[PDB]
DNA sequence: CGGGAAAATCTCTAGCA
DNA sequence: ACTGCTAGAGATTTTCCCG
DNA sequence: CGGGAAAATCTCTAGCA
DNA sequence: ACTGCTAGAGATTTTCCCG
């Protein structure tokens, strides 16, 4: 599996780990605390 | 008949990008245009570029320059 | 590499040393030090250094609002060409946006519009307008202006032009229209050395022409190909290479191991 | 190259336009244009019509692209020079408007419209328009029930007319027709620009007298000499400016 | 090329067409169109696309204030090494800055300090402190934070580290000192794979050692060289190349056309 | 001589032309309206 | 290479430190360290002393780097554990403090100072400090008239002592001496790190029994076999991990 | 005497930059150190770098690695 | 084939707020 | 399941042009 | 000399506000 | 007369290691 850490929206605090549901060209879809979010890969790190 | 249409469709120029490079690749030749993909020839190289990354024009200045002629 | 690992883990829990420091100070190989750093949530504070690419299909427009002298300017840009439309609107509301958008859709073939999540663009009125005009709505990731990078850039360009010609008009709306004219027809460059107006004309005309030509070719030409599997459909044969489609998958193969029926 | 004689024969036997000879025989457009121009015997896109109609007690300013039938209409608060000038400025910014035809109404003759035409570089000269207005009213009546204000209905009618009404020689819509016409006009402008660029030079081949330059190639140069078009290699030809 | 120029000039005065548009629409060569654009004040709206480079001499420190949780943190960085010092101060004032600066000057050889134009850094008290400690003061171009890039970057780094350890301390000052420790000794990378503390030690020690060695060499070695002009002073000879100093100018010449006396 | 057009300090409006007194690695010194100013080369254009 | 015998002879005739043998004969420090450690007969940088002095009814916390004489002094509002812990944390952040020596005062024995030493990884163990305090008081008195507050005078005195007072074997300042000592300590730590990295591998040369690995160069390998150091071509030697 | 000091001064490593490139050039060799200039050797190339663009260190890890030895 | 000017391509930046 | 870009200022590299 | 893992170098980004 | 930089995340390129 993958651990994703992300900077959600105007919040300077990084969050995660979140599950990686999907990975695209310039964005990813993740699930954190049973909440689906869409994050630019600029604002995400996958491990 | 078919040859004329193929030559016409090959007269068009394509400017595209690769998945990781932001600069636009020069005027490649158009071979096939689909709903979501364009097959182009770029210096003896045949590439399939997704539709969302291709700008297809018939550059009119070059057309009137006669560059398409052999 | 066990006692070193334990000492490095304690040192990291206290200080969050990076992998180089731990590798140096605890005789650890880089892989294990990096694993230590990677297993710590508190040290994941940076996203991958890259940029995506926006959609540039012939039918996509990017819309955004901008502000100048206390007035709201609605701006649309045809992504493929850089051709812009703009106008002052009294209020940054869904009704004015929907009227602007219906106007745009009646003058150019707008298949999709891409915007940020400003309230005016998410209003039900704009949704109804898009539904009537057969327009698909795409919203960027919230608070990610890069997703609208084209129109944002054009916001910078339009404003610049507006500053060049602000003294030729009494009212800001006239200056906005003057700047739209200047950008669309009096600035040349980019792909084809065109202006945005000629570029958009060329792009749309090329779309129609290539669609018709490909339709005629498909009507006339029909063949099946077997390559290194099922009966794929040929698209272009020549130069020792053949391009085929098999179950919505386009592949280019050498002339060898390819039979055309 | 090696097809100029065929082009001349085809022009004599058909008097076809330069585009047909350039495409069929694969010749540079400059060469074909010179060929067609030589024969003495065989010797619009930017024109718009403006009008104001009335419906439901409101003024609708309508602009028609004559060559294409493409329509741009807007409800204006009042039939004044300022509103017309703003509408015309917008139209010019969005399409290559070269000439506007009006009906001598006070708004169109206003100094505001004159200033707008001057800045935009548009020329003003005082039954397509009336029929267009008739069809626009028909569409507005058809779609009036789906809207709440007149301006929205007018925009919906413009949309339907420009992109949803197909009919004519090829069954195209007005939008496609105007796009094609403007593309052809751009082609023509580019051809004229390259003719202007090329015609300023002279060529001496093999040494014969000065000759008109037509086309320069990688290893071939096409020139004209006394109503005769010839192909000469670059090494044997010298190109100068006078 | 005189008829097109007038029309292009009028067209530009109205629209400010760029040089490509004028060259296309008036049969003008690129040079003349560019000259038209260059002669217009209203079209000069963009500076040259480049970046300078900050001074990185061994004696320069970059100082700046930053804010966190409603408190002021004064931060200094040794440019050559990236070694930082920091502390919370109750007020963003010249007195506290001068106390901080005198402290720093007594613990490391501070020859020059580079800061922005914040009031605390321009105060007479800080000037007096620098005068007493023999410190030269450099101020960046106002509202050009890039001139203090290093320290600005370090601000970002410091804050990051603070966020990593903020829960290990009750007070912000303790967290600041913890972050200073972590940066100076627990983060390795950059030049030499060092930490900032090791790097600064190496930089300063190398400065002293090379100064002494060069002084001894100059005391022992003394020669004059003639190349091509005058009796220049040799600095290093060998490998088919001679380095000389003449009129406070350093020149590297091939072994040919060079005589050493 | 040289004409310099520059963006001065937090003011988005470009100014000039100003005389070029001096040109450095990453900055220039100019004279506009009898006032000497120092501008990063990023914020200046010399003609 | 080809200087190990000379290094051994020099050590026998002088018993010089490994640095001298490495520098004189141009040998890798690992080889010289092995040579010097082989002979049984021939077989501090991070130590600080803390104290609190008093002047003008104010508490001054003074830290002395024993090896170098380099001082860091502050005026603290109160002789409390919290102030001492903050001072120690700062010192540790600015210099590689390994151990601190105190006089058993209440502030130094406080749980706060113990926590600070634990987090910073400092070891605490309860006539240099007194002499340094006397010198600091002398300097403060000399410069007391140039300032207005005691803290400023204390910092000026620290500056003068660390960088303006020269005297000793080479006439160097305390700042220079501490920089040199810390540089030497880094040198030593890196040497130890590479010795630790290399000691985990064994070498078989020409096939003889396992031998200790000392250096792996670009075209030769320096090893030790039964208190004898030898050079081997790379091809003839195999290095493995046990 | 002089040779030993020259070799020692040449043991030092220099990291520098050119006037228009922001990345730091690798560990060149030190030849001469002046008030405002440092003369370095970088792959058989002798360059004069201004003082404000040079970081001069004796990389201690490399020194203990014996890399300075022949 | 040899140089020089021109044209083209490449590199890099601010502002969009 | 989505995504930085635009246009201008210099720098540098091909390319064309007469011997 | 041949491949593969590792080490090194290269490319690129946010945040400093 | 002064000047963007830092450190981390991947990508790609040398370099070392046993046959
Ligand atoms: C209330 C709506 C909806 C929610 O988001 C806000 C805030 N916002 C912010 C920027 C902005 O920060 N632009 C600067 C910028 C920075 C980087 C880049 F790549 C492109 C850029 F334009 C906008 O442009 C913008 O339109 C909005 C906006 O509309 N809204
Ligand atoms: C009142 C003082 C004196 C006058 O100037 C102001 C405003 N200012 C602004 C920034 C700032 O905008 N930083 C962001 C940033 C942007 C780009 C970049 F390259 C580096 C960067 F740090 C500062 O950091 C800063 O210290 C100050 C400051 O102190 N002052
Ligand atoms: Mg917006
Ligand atoms: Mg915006
Ligand atoms: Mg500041
Ligand atoms: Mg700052
Ligand atoms: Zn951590
Ligand atoms: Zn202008």
């Amino acid at each position: 599996n993958f651990r994703v850490y992300y900077r959600d929206s105007r919040d300077p605090v990084w969050k995660g780990p979140a599950k990686l549901l999907w990975k695209g060209e310039g964005a990813v879809v993740i699930q954190d605390n049973s909440d689906i979010k869409v994050v630019p890969r600029r604002k995400a790190k996958i491990i | 008949e078919l040859q004329k249409q193929i030559t016409k469709i090959q007269n068009f120029r394509v400017y595209y990008r690769d998945s990781r490079d932001p600069v636009w690749k020069g005027p490649a030749k158009l071979l096939w245009k689909g709903e979501g993909a364009v097959v182009i020839q770029d210096n003896s190289d045949i590439k399939v570029v997704p539709r969302r990354k291709a700008k297809i024009i018939r550059d009119y200045g070059k057309q009137m320059a006669g560059d398409d002629c052999v | 590499f066990l006692d070193g690992i334990d000492k490095a883990q304690e040192e990291h829990e206290k200080y969050h040393s990076n992998w180089r420091a731990m590798a140096s100070d605890f005789n650890l190989p880089p892989v294990v030090a990096k694993e230590i750093v990677a297993s710590c949530d508190k040290c994941q504070l940076k996203g991958e250094a890259m940029h995506g690419q926006v959609d540039c299909s012939p039918g996509i427009w990017q819309l955004d609002c901008t502000h100048l002298e206390g007035k709201v300017i609605l701006v649309a840009v045809h992504v493929a060409s850089g051709y812009i439309e703009a106008e002052v609107i009294p209020a940054e509301t869904g009704q004015e946006t929907a009227y602007f958008l219906l106007k745009l859709a009646g003058r150019w073939p707008v298949k999709t519009v891409h915007t940020d999540n400003g309230s005016n663009f998410t209003s039900t009125t704009v949704k109804a307008a898009c539904w009537w005009a057969g327009i698909k709505q795409e919203f960027g990731i919230p608070y990610n202006p890069q997703s609208q990078g084209v129109i944002e850039s054009m916001n910078k360009e339009l404003k610049k032009i507006i500053g060049q010609v602000r003294d030729q008009a009494e009212h800001l709306k006239t200056a906005v229209q003057m700047a739209v004219f200047i950008h669309n027809f009096k600035r040349k460059g980019g792909i084809g050395g065109y202006s945005a107006g000629e570029r958009i004309v060329d792009i749309i005309a090329t779309d129609i022409q290539t669609k018709e030509l490909q339709k005629q070719i498909t009507k006339i030409q029909n063949f099946r190909v077997y390559y290194r599997k099922g009966p794929a459909k040929l698209l272009w044969k020549g130069e020792g290479a053949v391009v085929i489609q098999d179950n919505s998958d386009i592949k280019v193969v050498p002339r060898r191991k390819a039979k055309i029926i």
